[PDB]
């Protein structure tokens, strides 16, 4: 299967190096004169450049935007197939979406494949797991709250992925003490309520956390 | 050098708009043109390359075209589908070498249907009250325009603090979800008979509704 895709900390102190790496596979028959960019992308704001690295011959590129120019390295390893990109004296401005991005050869340039994304969060805040809570329930909607985690993202999942229709998981509330939390929801019929177990699966990368919960039938349900 | 898209486009279903993108003789005037389209939240996708061409999967309703030192995306067709974020970019020889995107464009599809918000309210888990907090919890999706206010009510009078309420943000299908929390100590949970999360959406106010319960 084809891949390309992120990887590297969620979360960097300022004056520090972020290093991020960028893997591919499964197009091995057409990387003959391709390249790699790294572009960010801070939040609600435009695409940036970054730098780019040839694949077969040796240059590389970078911005010459003068808050980055100097603090751009962009290398490779070949026998890996990987790009790492490495950024020095990180800020809280470059807090961002950092996307990799190939370009094929085949003058006609573009990104024709581009990762997910990683985030990647400034701060000199400690990274902190979340607290998991039960929402309990012809249809009934049940679900979890994640609490109180640092930084982005969390994802969320249901009985292990096996469940995926009727789920709903909404972007963070980011609280005045600097900590997020998010809610997962599923609709589901009532009465599969009585034959289906309902757990959520959170994972917090950032803290190298992973909960699982489930969710029972309303406690004093008056 | 920059490329100069502007920041917002508008069209109604069916109709046929285009988005501008003003560069420079070094790199529209001298490079093939891209487009991408992105939902916010998500990657980029390659929409138009090489200036003209559509990549595979693309719907033939795209197209592009350059001139000189202006290149134009063409929607022939507006959809539902279709409010995005639009970047154009091209490579730039000047200086070192360089890739310049455009500032973006965000295409509104308007006079759209209506699409009214679906509501759930929690109450605070037991799990939470034992942990000495109280969170109520109202989640709101499904709606189009991506629009909405929240006001809450503890029995029947307006809450004076403790809510946060989310941006609205895309969804998969192309409406809309937000999410408001209410906190409160599980001693201001337990004051009232009842707090209630009311939604309006484009003039319209519906509300659910949750009660504390006490089983000693």
């Amino acid at each position: 299967q084809v891949n390309l895709r992120e990887s590297g900390p969620a979360l960097v102190k300022p004056t520090q190096t972020l290093t991020l790496t960028c893997s591919f596979s499964g197009f091995s028959l057409s990387t003959s004169g391709m390249s790699v960019s790294w572009i960010r992308q801070p939040p609600g704001k435009a695409l940036e450049w970054l730098a780019l690295i040839d694949w077969d011959d040796d240059t590389y590129y970078i911005t010459y935007s003068s808050s980055l120019k100097t603090r751009l390295t962009i290398s490779k390893d070949t026998s890996k197939s990987q790009v790492v990109l490495t950024m020095t004296n990180m800020d809280p401005v470059d807090t961002a979406t950092y996307y990799c991005a190939r370009t094929l050869r085949v003058y006609v340039r573009d990104f024709d494949l581009w990762g997910r994304g990683t985030l990647v969060t400034v701060s000199s805040a400690s990274t902190k797991g979340p607290s998991v809570f039960p929402l309990a329930p012809g249809t009934a909607a049940l679900g979890c709250l994640v609490k109180d985690y640092f930084p982005e993202p969390v994802t969320v999942s249901w009985n292990s992925g096996a469940l995926t229709s009727g789920v709903h998981t909404f972007p963070a509330v980011l609280q005045s003490s600097g900590l997020y939390s998010l809610s997962s929801v599923v609709t589901v019929p009532s009465s599969s309520l009585g034959t289906q177990t309902y757990i959520c699966n959170v994972n917090h990368k950032p803290s190298n956390t992973k909960v699982d919960k489930r969710v029972e039938p309303k406690s004093c349900d008056k | 050098p920059v490329l100069t898209q502007p920041p917002s486009a508008s069209g109604t279903p069916g109709q046929r708009v285009t988005i501008s993108c003003s560069g420079s003789s070094s790199n529209i005037g001298s490079n093939t043109v891209s487009w991408y389209q992105q939902v916010p939240g998500t990657a980029p996708k390659l929409l138009i390359y090489g200036n003209n061409e559509r990549p595979s999967g693309v719907p033939d309703r795209f197209s592009g075209s350059k001139s000189a030192t202006s290149a134009s995306l063409a929607i022939s067709g507006l959809q539902s589908e279709d409010e995005a974020d639009y970047y154009c970019a091209a490579w730039d020889d000047s200086l070192n070498g360089f890739w310049v995107f455009g500032g973006g464009t965000k295409l509104t599809v308007l006079g759209q249907p209506k699409a009214a918000p679906s509501v759930t309210l929690f109450p605070p888990s037991s799990e939470e009250l034992q942990a000495n907090k109280a969170t109520l919890v109202c989640l709101i999706s499904d709606f189009y325009p991506g629009a909405v206010t929240v006001a809450w009510k503890a029995d029947s009078s307006p809450v004076k603090a403790g809510v946060e309420t989310t941006t609205p943000s895309k969804q998969s299908n192309n409406k809309y979800a937000a999410s408001s929390y209410l906190s409160l100590t599980p001693e201001q949970w337990k004051s009232h008979k009842s707090y209630s999360c009311q939604v309006t959406h484009e003039g319209s106010t519906v509300e659910k509704t949750v009660a504390p319960t006490e089983c000693s």
